[PDB]
RNA sequence: GUACGUGAAAUUGCUGAAAGCAUUGGAAAUCAGUCUUACCUGGGUGAGAUCAGUAGUCUCUCGAGACUAUGCA
RNA sequence: UUUCAAUGGCCCGUCCACGGACCAAGGAGUCUAGCAUCUAUGCGAGUGUUUGGGUGAUGAAAACCCAUCCGCGA
RNA sequence: ACCAUCUAGUAGCUGGUUC
RNA sequence: UUGAGAAGCUCAGACGAGUAGGCAGGCGUGGAGGUUUGUGACGAAGCCUUGGGCGUGAGCCUGGGUCGAACAGCCUCUAGUGCAGAUCUUGGUGGAAGUAGC
RNA sequence: AAACUUUCAGCAACGGAUCUCUUGGCUCUCGCAUCGAUGAAGAACGCAGCGAAAUGCGAUACGUAAUGUGAAUU
């Protein structure tokens, strides 16, 4: 099961990569950093990232920013298979965003990590009619 | 139903006989008495008759709007 | 000692003298529905026995008439059924749940059907619901 | 088998439904079905004859009629009426052929027997509430009726039994006399008065005058009765918690078989005072079951017809869209 | 009870050999009960199961169900028999086994050995 | 009479909240130099005889009665003469079928069930 | 059959390996040749479709066409539903209670339930009083629908609703009952009336109970509140659902229009367990439906 | 869902809330259980049984239980 | 339950030092022969069948029975 | 030098010894 | 007056630190015999739990969640029976640390 | 305020405890007596099934003959 639901199933999607050969604790910076953002704009980020434009900065682990290639590349597939997951529901692209983003661990086998994350809409309220 | 069931420890005889209440000196009828509590707190009321446990007051009603009523002493 | 039976209560009486016959130990006497009556008639079954034991006996048949008088009054009454939970069952219909809203695609179905109320024109000629600037695409 | 049945719009359906047929089934043939009939909810029908070939249908107004199945489809070959000041606030609750007599037994405990060919009408009064009024099948002149907090009472016609009767003077006010009534049986365990109420008679001495008669009751009670014996119910049994819903005969295996108003139909043996096996299968109070040879009829509020045998082996099954109120078998033979 | 010292009653033995029982052992292990009516006119209660024998099922998801052994699958103790299969995800009718036990014949396929057989298990053809 | 307990809180073992290898069952300091067993100022009780309850009113349940563990139906008759001196106990391992058979065997009997509502709905 | 652990764990990522492979070769020059040719790419498109439980359901010949059958017509034009139907137009009074001796958590919930119907009432359950007798007094006070919202163990596990005066009544079990509270991004409900929007209820039991849940509501909706109650019956599980919808732009709609759901709560699920032919009573009732639990563990075989 | 029965703790991530060992209480969150329907007394109406200025059957040891009739004072 | 407040509160075992990163599982007065006291049991100027023999048809390594000795006591 | 038994080699001693 | 589990019930008075050491009564675990007309697929055992309860305590009972095949009370029998530590044995996992470093 | 730090709860990991099982071990008893120059024990090499880090077999290579069950092997 995926840790978190923070949308309904119409409006959310979902990608995810089990023991990933990468290392956790740079995964956890990265994940932190694009949480809550927009795909549009965590796409823009990546990109901007991989090309020494923005560091990702380190706030648990800082022993701070850098730029970790490894860790970028796997959380920019996993946003483009959300991304495709979300054509496949018929959802919008426009309003999606990153809702949950989650590293975990994974059985050494190094420090492999688990990714999931959770793309929903934006959810907007509706005015009320009085 | 009624040869009873159960242990029935039937309580010893009390021997705590009811006496007449004495109420204080200053509550003759007819005084004027400062209402404490209740909703008619702060009240001046005139006492009528003093009750074996309470006094039965009121004030009159065309003054105060304070009923026949009981209070505690 | 005193039993019910079939709601009825027996006095059930044993001696020494039938001590190894255990067919024949027990007599048994019907006491009547009357209490006084039924009280009359351990005393007169077990007279000269021991008083403690008559006193056991008149307490088990107060027990037993107050038993019978609400299981009857619990019959007259209407209660609720007590009916089993059953896990295997309550496991699987909360599975079945989960997939089947999921399935439902309950937001979409709503939308799709509530536009295509607008598009018959259900409502009014212009609904209130409506803006004037979208209402202007249900036409085009 | 060719069966028809009655719905409560009124609409008459003949299903020429042969063995095997099965609706739940895609690869299954559905049953040839040609209908007839009025198609007012006011005109349901409610009972469902059989007059040898001949079938006599009731209607929720009265309107009785009588459908020839000779011919395909059938057709109305007579029709009666009775007087709207009966239906009032009464209702009907049975009706049974004896002896050319037709019986439109009331609720309030009006009993109108109409003559098949001097169309001869006399009406009976009898005790209170009915619920359940049946006709011995041998013995010419027996009426058995029961009801809410009625006993059943038999009221014999003619006194003696013989082997014949003139039909003209059957049936007359003045000639009907009780020979039996019903004594309740004692309070339960819990002193509790029994309550009665009568809910479906059959008379089985042929499976068993010398009245041998077995009633069920509204509450779920399965009671035979011997009146040589005594008043009292010779035997009862607790065959069901539901209230009972009718009761009757299989001729095949030479039983009996009931039904209660939670889709349970069991047939019960009175030579082991047990319930041995059920008919399987069956959703919905069933509306109600006929029996003609090996073959048993249960139509219910599933919507469907149920045809099994005497040993309970399911035989064929059908849908019929509305909700049936009746049925009847005409040839217990498959269709070819 | 048991009173041959031949014999075990070890759970551990028993286990041992009914599952490293040879496909000689298990042939005798796949048995079926006859139908009332093969039963009450070969005199015989039961026989070793197989192929081309018409089986009816008799316990199980296929209760009820009928048809011709196509196979025995010794070494699973398991019987196949004709249109009784299981649909899989693509469309394939994967067979599914059954119990010998939980069958029961209604027509034996008769060999001259059976009838040999039959005669000696106190039968009559 | 009244149900009167000495004392409602548990008698921690001394560290228990220290260490997750240490439980939280009542062990006697075997030690010679702690000072919880010396009872210094602030250290933490320790179980005496002087806690130990009222004998009238011992293994009773705030509303005055004891609990009898009950597995089936013949139980439940046993406390036909303690009905005011007894509750009724379904186990944990009694089914659902015999819990409702349980409970209202009981409830003719005049005998308090303390779980009388585990297992089972409501229907009326 | 291998009963060396690694060893079989070894063979299957052997055989998982290879599976994989050459289900890739596969794909790949099936890829290939559907690009070079589309001929056969649609081809392929139009008959592999993906299976759902939907679409496999059991055949059952009770689910009605589309079309419309006279018969039908005929038998629910004259109903016990049919004076909410026809032109009398008879106004819906909702009565709701809940199980004897109710706690707060049960009027929480019936609080709103209570907001869901305009003109509905809720009598508090007191005393001595059975669901077959307040039908009968209901009767005669006017109402046409009475809900009794049964709970034991602080928990609303239950709904039976009569139709009165001997109109069927249904027994259904909730379930995921949330509040307004518990439900992310909710709104406050107006007085509007809402508008019921009912989808999926094919076999014709299911008309019996969508006819049933039609009859609560009015038969005007206020359409300038735009709230909207649903009830969606999928797998058989009826779930109940109201919103607040707005329609704007999207893109990935059809016609560029689509319309936005703020939820309003309550939001549960329901079951239907019996449904009985007149006033409700658990023991003489006359079973219109018993929900056989055996029968329904085939995930393809819907009787809603 | 083969990294596959159950799946503990140490441990790690995310979300939510709060803050920056014992005693006693506050605030917040939560929870336990909590009763009305019965007792007595009077009458009316019917019911029956352990009642009959009543007849039989079976099992035990005159009468003790279990019954089947018939009556309802 | 969490937290706050007022009050108290110096790390545990071991013999200053020595052990302690955490958690789970495993982990130490045991069996046997001899002797002595005490208690219980059976019998008692006796006492102890089980080296062996008889016997045991439901399990037969048991239970039951006992010839000739022999021990300890007198 | 290594390896396998003897070996549970030699204890006034060290550390530990469980509701 | 019913209050004999005479091993029961009942009256009274005094007393209460505790290492070594002595005495007594209890709680728990694996297996044995007997017993509970014992519990169990309408869910055994286990595990989780700011749910409740009992006992001074060792501990026991229970609600809910999880789970899926066996388990327990009582009377005796028996023992490879109870852990915080032995720079204990085995396994697992931390902070050091994304540090030293390549 | 927020991050950060801590605590609590929920979910997701991690780990493989517990519980249940068990074609295994361990222990006791009983019955019997049979390797090799007529080439043993052991070692190597082949054969086909295959998973071989297993097994069977020997150029007649999972064995051939004869016997038995009687119709597979997967």
């Amino acid at each position: 099961r995926y840790s978190a639901s923070p949308a309904l199933e119409t409006k959310c999607a979902k990608a995810r990569g089990a023991y990933l050969r990468t290392h956790f604790k740079n995964s956890r910076e990265v994940a932190f950093t694009i949480n809550g953002m927009s795909l549009k704009k965590a796409f823009i980020f990546l990109d901007n990232v991989k090309e020494h434009k923005q560091a990702v900065p380190f706030r648990r682990f800082n022993g701070q920013a850098r730029w970790p290639v490894k860790s970028v590349k796997f959380f920019y597939d996993l946003l483009k298979n959300a991304e495709a997951n979300a054509e496949a529901k018929g959802l919008d692209m426009d309003k999606l965003i990153i809702k949950h983003v989650q590293v975990n661990a994974a059985p050494k086998q190094s420090s492999p990590s688990h990714i999931e994350i959770i793309v929903a809409e934006e959810e907007e309220a509706v005015p009320k009619a009085n | 139903k009624y040869y009873p069931a159960y242990r029935e420890n039937v309580p010893k005889k009390a021997r705590k006989a009811v006496r007449p209440t004495k109420l204080r000196a200053s509550l003759a009828p007819g005084t004027v008495c400062i209402l404490l509590a209740g909703r008619f707190r702060g009240k001046r009321v005139v006492v009528l008759s003093q009750l074996e446990d309470t006094l039965v007051v009121t004030g009159p009603y065309k003054v105060n709007g304070v009923p026949i009523r009981r209070v505690n002493h | 000692t005193v039993r019910e039976d079939n709601g009825k209560l027996y006095l059930y009486m044993k001696t020494i003298e039938r001590a190894h016959f255990p067919s024949k130990l027990w007599q048994r006497i019907k006491l009547s529905k009357n209490y006084a009556k039924a009280l009359e008639q351990i005393d007169q079954q077990l007279l000269y026995w021991p008083g403690r034991q008559i006193h056991r006996c008149k307490q088990r048949l107060t027990r037993l008439t107050q038993y019978l008088l609400k299981a009857r009054r619990l019959a007259l009454k209407h209660q609720p059924a007590l009916i089993p939970i059953k896990p295997k069952q309550a496991h699987r219909e909360a599975s079945r749940e989960r997939k089947a809203l999921i399935a439902a695609k309950l937001e979409k179905n709503i939308e799709k059907e509530l536009v295509k109320r607008l598009k018959s024109g259900v409502y009014g000629d212009q609904p209130l619901n409506v803006n004037e600037e979208i209402w202007n695409k249900v036409l085009a | 088998m060719k069966l028809l049945l009655g719905d409560e719009i009124g609409q008459l359906k003949f299903i020429e439904i042969k063995k095997g047929t099965d609706t739940s089934n895609p690869e299954s043939e559905a049953p040839v079905i040609q209908k007839f009939g009025e198609l007012d909810r006011e005109k349901g029908v409610l009972f469902m004859l059989k007059h040898e070939m001949n079938v006599f249908v009731a209607r929720k107004n009265g309107t009785i009629e009588c459908w020839n199945v000779n011919q395909e489809p059938p057709i109305l070959s007579s029709l009666w009426q009775l007087d709207s000041s009966l239906l009032e606030t009464a209702s009907i609750v049975s009706m049974k052929y004896s002896n050319g007599w037709l019986m439109l037994a009331l609720s309030d405990g009006n009993l109108l027997f109409r003559h098949i060919e001097s169309s001869k009408l006399r009406k009976l009064q009898l005790h209170g509430p009915l619920s359940a009024v049946e006709l011995h099948p041998r013995i010419p002149g027996i009426i058995a009726a029961g009801g809410k907090e009625n006993d059943v009472c038999l009221y014999s016609c003619n006194p003696t039994c013989k082997s014949n009767i003139d039909e003209l003077e059957l049936w007359r006010t003045e000639n009907v006399v009780k020979v039996f009534q019903g004594k309740n049986v004692k309070n339960d365990s819990l002193n509790l008065r029994v309550r009665v109420w009568i809910t479906g008679i059959v008379f089985t001495e042929d499976i068993i005058l010398c009245f041998h008669f077995a009633t069920i009751t509204h509450y779920g009670q399965l009671r035979f009765y011997d009146t040589k014996h005594g008043r009292r119910p010779v035997s009862t049994f607790d065959v069901s918690t539901s209230p009972l819903s009718h009761v009757g005969l299989l001729p095949s295996i030479k039983l009996l078989y009931f039904a209660d108003k939670r889709a349970q139909i069991s047939i019960f043996d009175h030579s082991k005072k047990k319930v041995i096996g059920r008919f399987q299968g069956v959703k919905g109070a069933p509306s109600s079951i006929h029996c003609l040879g090996n073959v048993v009829a249960i139509t219910g509020l599933d919507r469907n017809v149920r045809i099994f045998d005497a040993d309970r082996k399911p035989l064929a099954n059908a849908y019929i869209k509305a909700l049936p109120t009746s049925i009847i078998v005409i040839n217990e033979r498959d269709a070819e | 009870m048991k009173f041959s010292r031949d014999v075990t009653s070890s759970r551990r033995k028993q286990r041992k050999a009914h599952f490293g029982a040879p496909s000689s052992v298990r042939r005798v292990l796949m048995s079926a009960p006859l139908s009332k009516e093969l039963r009450e006119q070969y005199k015989i209660r039961s026989l070793p199961v197989r192929r081309d024998d018409q089986i009816t099922v008799i316990r199980g998801s296929n209760k009820g169900r009928e048809g011709k052994i196509t196979s025995v699958y010794r070494k699973k103790f398991l019987l196949l028999i004709e249109r009784v299969t299981r649909e899989k995800a693509n469309g394939a009718s994967a067979p599914v086994g059954i119990d010998a036990s939980k069958v029961v014949i209604t027509k034996l396929h008769l060999d001259k050995d059976r009838k040999d057989l039959i005669v000696r298990k106190g039968g009559k053809v | 009479v009244n149900i009167i307990k000495k004392r409602t809180k548990p008698f921690k073992r001394h560290q228990s909240d220290r260490f997750k290898r240490v439980g939280e069952s009542w062990r006697k300091p075997r030690g010679i130099d702690s000072c919880v067993r010396r009872r210094f100022r602030g250290t933490i009780s320790m179980p005496k005889i002087g806690y130990g309850n009222n004998k009238k009113t011992r293994y009773c349940m705030p509303n005055g009665l004891k609990a009898f563990l009950v597995r089936n139906v013949s139980d439940v008759e046993l406390l036909l003469m303690h009905n005011k001196t007894y509750a009724a106990e379904i186990a944990g391992n009694v089914s659902a079928r015999k819990r409702v058979e349980i409970v209202e065997k009981a409830r003719a009997l005049g005998v308090k069930v303390t779980n009388a509502g585990a297992k089972v709905r409501s229907q009326e | 059959k291998i009963k060396n652990k690694i060893v079989r764990q070894q063979q299957y990522m052997k055989a998982l390996h290879q599976k994989n492979k050459d289900k890739l070769e596969r794909r790949k020059e099936r890829a290939k040749e559907e690009e070079k040719d589309p001929e056969k790419k649609r081809l392929r498109l139009s008959e592999n479709i993906p299976a759902t439980i939907e679409s496999k359901r059991v055949y059952d010949e009770t689910i009605i066409e589309d079309k419309p059958d006279e018969e039908l017509q005929a038998e629910l034009k004259d109903d016990e539903f049919s004076a909410y139907f026809s032109e009398e137009r008879k106004v819906p009074k909702l009565l709701v209670t809940t199980s004897k001796r109710a706690s707060r958590k049960c009027y929480d919930f019936a609080s709103e339930l209570l907001d869901c119907f305009p003109n509905a009432e809720f009598r508090k359950r007191t005393g001595d009083i059975e669901v077959h007798e307040i039908a009968e007094a209901a009767a005669k006070r006017g109402y046409t629908d009475l809900l009794v919202l049964n709970e034991d163990r602080k928990k609303t596990n239950a709904l039976t609703l009569v139709h009165l005066p001997n109109g069927p009544s249904f027994y259904f079990t909730l379930s995921n009952l949330q509040t307004a509270k518990e439900i992310s991004n909710h709104g406050r409900s107006t007085g509007h009336i809402p508008e019921l929007i009912i989808n999926n209820f094919s076999t014709r039991l299911g008309m019996t109970v969508a006819r049933a849940f039609q009859s609560l509501f009015i038969q005007t909706p206020q359409i300038q509140g735009r709230q909207v109650v649903t009830i969606h019956c999928q797998r058989d599980f009826l779930f109940f659902r109201r919103h607040r919808y707005a329609f704007r732009e999207k893109s990935n709609m059809p016609d560029g229009i689509g319309t936005g759901l703020q939820e309003l709560g309550p939001r549960f699920t329901m079951r239907l367990r019996m449904v009985q032919k007149g006033v409700w009573d658990r023991k003489e009732g006359e079973v219109f439906f018993e929900s056989n639990a055996g029968e329904e563990s085939d995930r393809r075989k819907f009787w809603l």
